[PDB]
């Protein structure tokens, strides 16, 4: 015979609990990623990202090490 | 169903091979007790709102972890409470119904948002149905009072806090309370029931406010949804020939796509009508009614007629085949009332808080010809008609023409 119904309330915060939370946390890495992708392709064209990150990637980044002829530069 | 007491509350069970019992708390509260018109179905409204132990949300969110059913209907003697769980789960709905007994807080925001709406809607539903509101109409005409109150909230004569408190304190007391246990250990329920009810009042036993008094009449419910028409005739001695009589003259039919063989049945034929006779037993009074509903006011006038009729026939003669039909169709009806998990928790209720023994199905007294016959010709020669009718009440019959 069972006397009462077995339950704990889990620790809550604005509406949000851990459980729920937790099936969350891979879809903010996701967005985290599209995020990143986005922002990074839209200073492409920047120099410094170009220097300092993109030229750097292995294979790829050859890309983006051009350089013009001293003959074809006023400046 | 073992009745046994457990600290002064009527406790009966039977045990069974299911995983599924059905606890019932029958409550001597219907509406034939009422203080003030509604008040029972009122109560029975008010039953698991919040006590002080436990609120309605946190029972309802508990009763859906156990998977557990609730179910209250309001009678013209009863109130019933019933749950429905599994069998292990006793302990918990035992504690509930003290809790609900003993510590109902009744609040008014509670009456005004929770329960007097949920009242409403519950009697709008019934209304629905045309011959529900002849046939209530043919009990208020026939008693006026007491058997004659209505059974259910009306918005005409509203109920107060007040009022459903009082009664209340009346109601829930040892000497107004029966439990009833389908599949439920008798032993274990005794001394649960004997634990958790021990501190409720005693109180005393609820009343009818004066005697049970019988009339004639008509009543006239002009509706625009649907006709009905309800004959009613006042029984000053309730036997339990009335029964078998009603089951004879009958009215549904007991196969699809047919009529049926039944006398009312057979008034019926060529017309999008039906039929049912009722036999209502309360003790000190009783009522048997015949209730017709159709579309047609022309085509229920008809059938009014024939089923007058049919009652004045039956009164002349019954064959030996008819009335074997009778006790057959009889033992029936009686034995899946009393498996019927409402009508069951009633029947052992009345037992219970009253003393009327049960009749079992088994035991069912089979009517001669001659007894029928005598019973049929007491309704047709009754001095007290009643003639409710609902509709197009212009165009449907009146007591004089019947
Ligand atoms: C680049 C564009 C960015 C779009 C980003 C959208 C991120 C939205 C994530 C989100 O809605 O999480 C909901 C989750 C909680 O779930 P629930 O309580 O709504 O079911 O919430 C939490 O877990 C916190």
């Amino acid at each position: 015979y069972v006397k009462k119904p077995s339950y704990k309330i889990v620790p809550h915060f604005l509406g949000f609990n851990i459980p729920t939370v937790s099936k969350w946390i891979p879809i903010f890495g996701i967005w985290g990623a599209a995020a990143g992708i986005g922002a990074l392709f839209l200073i492409e064209g920047v120099p410094r990202t170009r220097q300092d990150i993109l030229s750097k990637i292995p294979i790829i980044g050859e890309h983006w090490i051009r350089e013009i002829p001293a003959s074809d530069n006023p400046f | 169903f073992s009745t046994a007491e457990a600290a002064g509350v009527k406790v009966a069970a039977q045990d069974g091979q299911s995983p599924i019992s059905d606890l019932s708390v029958v409550l001597r509260g219907g509406s034939r007790y009422a203080t003030v018109p509604g008040v029972s179905h009122i109560l029975e409204k008010f039953a698991f709102q919040n006590t002080v132990p436990k609120s309605a949300l946190r029972f309802v969110r508990e009763l859906e972890l156990f998977g557990g059913k609730l179910y209250t209907h309001t009678t013209r003697e009863h109130i019933v409470l019933r749950t429905q769980f599994l069998k292990q789960d006793l302990p918990y709905f035992v504690d509930a119904f003290a809790n609900v007994l003993k510590e109902t807080k009744f609040q008014q925001f509670e009456l005004t948002e929770r329960v007097a709406p949920v009242a409403e809607l519950d009697l709008l539903k019934r209304e629905s149905d045309p011959a529900f509101t002849a046939l209530e109409a043919a009990h208020e005409v026939a008693f006026r009072t007491g058997l004659g109150n209505s059974v259910y909230a009306q918005g005409y004569s509203p109920v107060t806090l007040e009022d459903v408190k009082e009664f209340a304190r009346q109601v829930y007391a040892k000497q107004n309370v029966a439990v009833v246990g389908n599949n439920v250990v008798p032993a274990d329920l005794q001394q649960l029931v004997g634990t958790a009810f021990a501190d409720l009042q005693e109180g005393s036993k609820v009343t009818q406010a004066g005697t049970t008094t019988l009339h004639g009449g008509e009543a006239r419910v002009r509706t625009s949804t649907g006709n009905a028409l309800t004959i009613a005739l006042p029984i000053a001695e309730p036997k339990p020939v009335y029964h078998a009589l009603a089951s004879f003259l009958g009215g549904p039919a007991s196969m699809p796509w047919s009529v049926g063989a039944s006398p009312l049945a057979q008034a019926t034929v060529g017309t999008h009508t039906s039929v049912k006779a009722t036999y209502h037993n309360y003790g000190d009074a009783g009522l048997f009614a015949i209730t017709i509903k159709g579309d047609s006011p022309a085509e229920i006038s008809q059938v009014a007629h024939k089923a007058v009729q049919a009652l004045k026939d039956t009164g002349a003669e019954v064959t030996e085949e008819q009335a074997a039909r009778a006790y057959a169709k009889s033992k029936f009806a009686a034995a899946e009332a009393f498996e019927n998990p409402d009508s069951s928790a009633s029947v052992i209720g009345m037992e219970l808080l009253s003393g009327v023994s049960r009749i079992a199905p088994e035991n069912v007294q089979k009517f001669t010809p001659a007894e029928l016959s005598e019973a049929a010709a007491q309704l047709s020669a009754s001095a007290k008609p009643v003639v409710a009718a609902v509709g197009q009440v212009h165009a449907l019959p009146f007591a004089d023409e019947l």
